[PDB]
């Protein structure tokens, strides 16, 4: 394209290129989103993971699942041999989870609200993953909201910093939902993503992020001050930091924090946040769960 | 229920990467059935030569026979065109992807690895980056172990279903079908009543959810398609 | 300038706000020629209540001829689209084919969009845009019924 897509702001730039807001000039100029990259060419020509990456988001664009953001297209910019500028236009929704959720009104969101875009969001996560794709960065701002109430997954691949207040230090917010295993620098495979749904699904009743570390020893022991420390059997082995470097850790009523959660909720939710990877429910049962009906 | 699911959206997806053998004395014009049929087994050499998995050489045909789909490609090029497919299908498919060099050698080193390189970024650039598909050698596994109920020989006819799927491939006609199809069909062709408990065609039919007359027609006919394959030049 | 755009555009109120300390000029254009109120985070009425409230001029439209009701409209961002109006923001400002922020949001489906405009703007009802269609034809044309039949039980 190039001539059919028009940018009018920059929003920013991180792991995929930069991104853009546009209009698509040949929808009425309604807005769109751009990723654009400067690919490098090697004595191999196209590389591998540039090529890898838009054939799996052409692919999985081909089954439309109406909870994962939209492809609409790729454009190609031959400069000279060493460089190609590659363009991925997406269908735009100016709202996130955050930009709702710190909007509504004082009482919070439905309770049915809730549950409607907890079960969306885990619609699309168990599509992504019964394609075999993780996500590794679900955070509130990779989630749109359209007004309609529909949740779309996204992964802009842009980071947030936040400074906290009296300790003059700041972390990436994507940690606060980052699973342990990840942090212990063990596993990283597909339960990873549970683990942040649970986050999520916390935050949407608290408005405020549960688990708010300032470094990765520290959200670890945040985490374990709620969950409570595992036992010997769901502690990694062979990793950096063993059970014991974490003095005991009671176990508190999640409800303490996930204010006016309910029953259902709060079993649902305790079974994202699980500690032991292996042991943490899928994005398929925690979508048969009892708390969808 | 994680497998059956997958199963069951596959199939809609599917028909976005059938092919067409029509395309030849028409659109083509400079390339006839048969120079794809030589392309294709040259093609297959490379491949289950150099050591690469089967599902390169699947995609690697799928993506020359899209192409084909919307690009007239000339006498000259038509083997730099199935190179070029052969280092995207691998760079797709292979721990191991082929290289330029490697690839240039075995064209008896009739194209540049320029022009190798330059016939990427057009395959790239015409298929507009949409380089994955269904293919029939990522159905044959799921198939395959509903007939062969336990896991215990899995691997022996699924490496085995899938070598015939490729034969059949290099034969243009084939691509006009779908990946369960192709995929069903070649194991109801190698497959021994053995293996499996308890007909095999009726059962493989029951799956796919098509008539059993559908797939004894695909059968029959990728048959045939096998049968003319042979390495000799 | 540009950086003011850049923090609407991600929705960054934090960011935004420090820029707007500094006595900037609210309804300068970015490179792409789009001020920070026709490019801001939609889904934030917040973003453009500063704005709105620095000076920023509601109406202004951009080369492709829109304004920010009309993307709000459109997106069907209600309460953005609200505090628009709720600075002087013009209900029948057209596009460049003669909409109005109703065709848009009758064009798209948004009901409590078209439900608030019919019923609490001066928004000019039996306006036709440059094809000589109206809002109701819109979603007549696109199959809103549901939008179709309220905007007839009212006009």
């Amino acid at each position: 394209a190039d001539q059919q897509y028009e940018c009018v702001a920059e929003i920013g730039e991180g792991a995929y290129g930069k991104v853009f807001k546009a209009r698509d000039l040949k929808n009425g100029g309604r807005f769109v989103a751009l990723k654009r990259v400067r690919v490098q060419t090697g004595e191999e020509g196209m590389p591998l993971s540039t090529i890898r990456e838009v054939a799996v988001l052409r692919h999985l664009e081909t089954f439309e699942h109406p909870n994962v953001v939209r492809l609409f297209d790729v454009c190609t910019v031959s400069r000279t041999d060493r460089e190609t500028k590659l363009t991925l236009v997406f269908e735009h929704v100016d709202q996130d989870l955050t930009t709702y959720l710190d909007k509504v009104p004082e009482p919070g969101v439905p309770t049915e609200t809730i549950k409607d875009m907890m079960f969306q969001l885990l619609r699309g996560l168990d599509f992504l993953h019964s394609h075999r794709v993780v996500h590794r960065d679900l955070k509130p701002q990779n989630i749109l909201v359209t007004s309609s109430g529909q949740i779309k997954l996204a992964d802009f691949g842009l980071a947030r910093i936040y400074s906290f207040q009296m300790a003059l230090t700041s972390v990436v917010v994507t940690l606060w939902y980052r699973a342990p295993e990840v942090l212990l620098q063990s596993s990283y495979a597909t339960p990873v993503d549970l683990w942040s749904v649970g986050c999520i699904f916390a935050e949407m009743f608290r408005r405020k992020p549960l688990f708010r570390g300032s470094s990765d020893v520290d959200q670890l022991g945040k985490i374990l001050d709620v969950i409570g420390l595992p036992g010997e059997e769901d502690w990694p082995r062979d990793v950096a930091l063993p059970r014991q470097a974490f003095h005991s850790k009671s176990a508190q009523p999640i409800e303490k924090f996930v204010t006016d959660i309910d029953e259902l909720g709060k079993d649902l939710l305790l079974k994202c946040l699980t500690f032991n990877p292996a042991k943490r429910i899928s994005a398929y049962s925690a979508l048969s769960h009892p708390y969808f009906q | 229920l994680c497998e059956d699911r997958i199963f069951y959206n596959i199939l809609e997806i599917e028909p976005r990467f059938l092919t067409s053998d029509s395309v030849f004395g028409t659109f083509q014009q400079s390339l006839t059935s048969h120079m794809r049929k030589l392309l294709g087994t040259w093609m297959f050499s490379v491949c289950q030569e150099y050591n690469l998995e089967p599902n390169v050489v699947a995609l690697a045909l799928n993506l020359l026979d899209r192409l084909l789909l919307i690009k007239q490609v000339s006498k000259e090029h038509f083997q730099k065109t199935g190179s070029a497919c052969l280092l995207v299908a691998s760079k797709l498919r292979s721990l191991t992807p082929i290289s330029t060099s490697s690839l240039c050698y075995a064209a008896a080193d009739s194209f540049s690895r320029q022009e190798l390189i330059d016939q990427e970024k057009e395959l790239l650039e015409k298929l507009a980056w949409r380089t994955e598909a269904v293919l029939a050698t990522d159905v044959t596994s799921f198939l395959l172990l509903k007939l062969v109920g336990g896991s215990q020989h899995l691997d022996f006819w699924h490496h085995e279903v899938n070598t015939l799927i490729t034969k059949a491939l290099v034969d243009p006609l084939t691509g006009s079908l779908p990946a369960s199809i192709i995929s069903a069909a070649g194991c109801a062709l190698l497959v021994p009543a053995n293996v499996i408990p308890q007909g095999v065609v009726p059962q493989l039919a029951s799956i796919l959810g098509c008539d059993v007359s559908v797939l004894q027609a695909a059968v029959e006919q990728i048959l045939t398609s096998v049968s003319d394959f042979d390495l000799r030049i | 300038g540009n950086e003011l755009a850049s923090a609407a555009a991600r929705g960054d109120l934090e960011q935004l706000t420090s820029l707007l300390q500094n006595n900037v000029n609210v309804n300068a254009q970015n490179g792409f020629g789009r001020t920070a109120l026709q490019v801001m985070k939609l889904g934030n009425p917040e973003i453009a209540r500063r704005l709105l409230l620095r000076g920023a001029n509601p109406d202004l439209k951009d080369r492709t001829g829109f304004a920010v009701i009309h993307d709000a409209a459109r997106a069907g961002f209600l309460d953005t689209l609200q505090t628009l109006l709720e600075f002087q923001a013009d209900v029948n400002i057209e596009d460049n084919e003669g909409n109005l922020p109703l065709h848009l949001a009758a064009k798209e489906g948004h009901l409590r969009v078209v439900e608030f405009l019919v019923k609490h703007t001066a928004s000019n009802v039996g306006h036709r845009n440059h094809k000589g269609d109206t809002a109701c034809d819109l979603a007549r044309l696109y199959g809103r019924n549901e939008v179709v039949s309220l905007m007839q039980a009212n006009g």
